[PDB]
RNA sequence: GACCUUAUAGCUCAGUGGUAGAGCACGGGAUUUAUAAUCCCGGUGUCAUCGGUUCGAUUCCGAUUAAGGUCACCA
RNA sequence: UUAAUA
RNA sequence: ACGAUCAGAUACCGUCGUAGUCCUAACUAUAAACGAUGUCAACCAAGGAUUGGAUGAAA
RNA sequence: GGAGUAUGGUCACAAGGCUGAAACUUAAAGGAAU
């Protein structure tokens, strides 16, 4: 029956939550049920950082980063290896 | 002698718009209303599946670089961008290749910025409730 | 040849900034009923603040200028707006804190009508142990009313040109933090965008005062 | 009854004065545990039945059959 | 990319 | 309604697109309307944390 | 299983909603775990 005590959600004291769109499928998933991951990366890959820094017109300009929050449905979180299927006794670990 | 309309060391801004289905290299002036040279990844390929290849990005980027030096533009501002309207905001693979190609063409780079348009709030996304399958 | 008809004009920003020339803008040469000085009348130039001041402690601000006349191959610019850099705006949004946003419509002393946007964030404390730092709905409204009133006093009393140069000094963000700290712990206060809703009347002599 | 048109592989069709092409179907071989699908190869047409022009007719011209389409009205 | 049945 | 895929595809993929999606007034009264756990009341093992108060200390 | 089906009653502009069987058929259907 109940594979999870919380039913796979994060909703406890309410009846409805708004929807969000899967970043890969475009599916509609509720805000709590969606798999939310955060990403902070530089706009230049590790190979090209040296090339840009060589020929630059600015004194010591610091390369900016990009920040975006990605939300995945369950199907596209498992398939994209964002999350894995865990053991029956290891499902309970929340760290 | 000098190419008509060209000047000395000046500044331009490159609008690198690279999706997963194509890539754009587009340089304008500081105002942005005048374009110098616009080359896309689809003009340097034959089949339709290679317009997003990183190889097509540098080939288009080098052609942009060569023209700009001949026209007096020597340094560029980078405005990196992807199709981030309501869809994935991650720029395509050719975005980094084009920027690295411009650097390796001995072009001074000024400020680098990400100008993917993030909606303050969005219209309905294509696909439906259950999305792509 | 496409560029055979093109001309390059020098761009001049007002005297408020350390750097007076920011670049060159392109326009086609004149034609029958097409004068370049007439065509370079609505061009908006966007330049970083780390270039007009020649210091990189101003790097997270983009400034925009419009052209008001062509004075012999020179485009005399006037201030058109300011906006936080996209990387900076998304780099100051922490997760477990309350975000406070506001906007004010202020009429300057010299007649310009502008819109100013302010952002803020409830902060942690030195000895704070609990992870979250949220504010009640009463404290948010108290903070917003303070930063709404405080930003209006500093902006309405001064003209547009001198108010913009005031924004370069951190007095306003520092004063907001030092006056909202008696209600809640605030750390990051920035003016993310300034618009110009209604362009006030200007004169050539006033513009000449603005340009040397 | 009078006008018009058609008849080609086992089935639907193309093309047609010097050698009839397409599929679908059929036979054999390969893949499969086996079938289906898939790949390879092959065999298929009295060009509806008689006369004449025909260099030479399956094509052009008449005839005999079948098959269809239209008309068959005023009283 | 496609993968039906006993 | 097109275009692909397929043996076929009236589907999954792509393009266009009517009702609908939005607001006002009136109907309809159904959901995996779920905590699949009726409402009220008493007793009830160890904790750590959190939301809103009251009350001491620590500014 | 038949079946929330038929009929009867009632509500609705309609789709439908509420109430709601029987004949007949069948040794299992089902729940949690190894």
């Amino acid at each position: 029956t109940s594979k999870r005590r919380n039913n796979g959600r994060s909703k406890k004291g309410r009846g409805h939550t708004q929807n969000v769109r899967c970043s890969h499928c475009g599916r509609c998933v509720p805000k709590d049920k969606a798999i939310k991951r955060y990403q902070i990366k530089n706009i230049v890959e590790a190979a090209a950082v040296r090339d840009i820094s060589d020929n630059s017109a600015l004194t010591k300009y610091k390369l900016p980063k990009t920040y975006m929050k990605l939300e995945y449905c369950v199907s596209c979180g498992i398939h994209g290896r964002v999350v894995r299927v865990r053991s029956r006794t290891d499902r309970r670990n929340r760290l | 002698e000098v190419i008509p309309g060209s000047t000395k060391d000046a500044f331009g801004v490159a609008h690198i718009y690279a999706t997963f289905n194509d890539t754009f290299v587009h340089v304008t002036d500081i105002s942005g209303k005048e374009t110098i040279i616009r080359i896309t990844g689809g003009m340097r390929v034959k089949a339709d599946r290679d317009e997003s290849s990183p190889y097509a990005a540098m080939t288009a980027a080098q052609d942009v670089a060569k023209r700009c030096k001949d026209l007096g533009v020597t340094s560029l501002h980078i405005k990196m961008r992807g199709e981030g309207g309501v869809y994935s905001k991650t720029p395509g693979p050719g975005a980094q290749a084009a920027l690295r190609a411009l650097a390796r063409a001995n072009m001074k780079i000024g400020r680098i910025e990400d100008v993917t348009p993030i909606p303050t709030d969005c219209t309905k996304r294509k696909g439906g409730r259950r999305g792509r399958r | 040849e496409p560029f055979s008809k093109k001309e390059w004009y020098n761009v001049k920003v007002p005297k408020n900034f350390k750097r007076r020339t920011v670049g060159q803008i392109v326009v086609n040469k004149t034609a029958g009923t097409r004068i370049a000085s007439e065509q370079l009348k609505g061009r908006v130039v966007e330049v970083n603040l780390a270039d007009l001041m020649e210091n990189e402690k101003f790097g997270a601000y983009n400034y925009k200028f419009k052209c008001e006349d062509v004075n012999g191959k020179d485009c005399l610019m006037i201030f058109h707006g300011l906006k936080l850099t996209t990387d900076k705006l998304r780099s100051i949004v922490k997760k477990w804190c309350t975000l406070i946003e506001t906007s004010v419509d202020v009429k300057t002393t010299d007649g310009h009508l502008i819109r100013i946007f302010c952002i803020g964030f409830t902060s942690r404390k030195s000895n704070q142990i609990k992870k979250t730092s949220y504010a009640k709905s009463a404290q948010i409204k108290k903070i917003r009313k303070i930063m709404n009133n405080l930003i209006t006093k500093e902006a309405a009393s001064r003209e547009l040109t001198q108010f913009v140069d005031y924004l370069r000094e951190n007095k306003l963000p520092k004063e907001i933090v030092a006056k909202c700290s008696k209600v809640f712990s605030m750390d990051n206060v920035y003016i993310r965008k300034v618009k110009i809703l209604k362009a006030g009347k200007i004169d050539s002599l006033k513009l000449l005062d603005q340009h040397q």
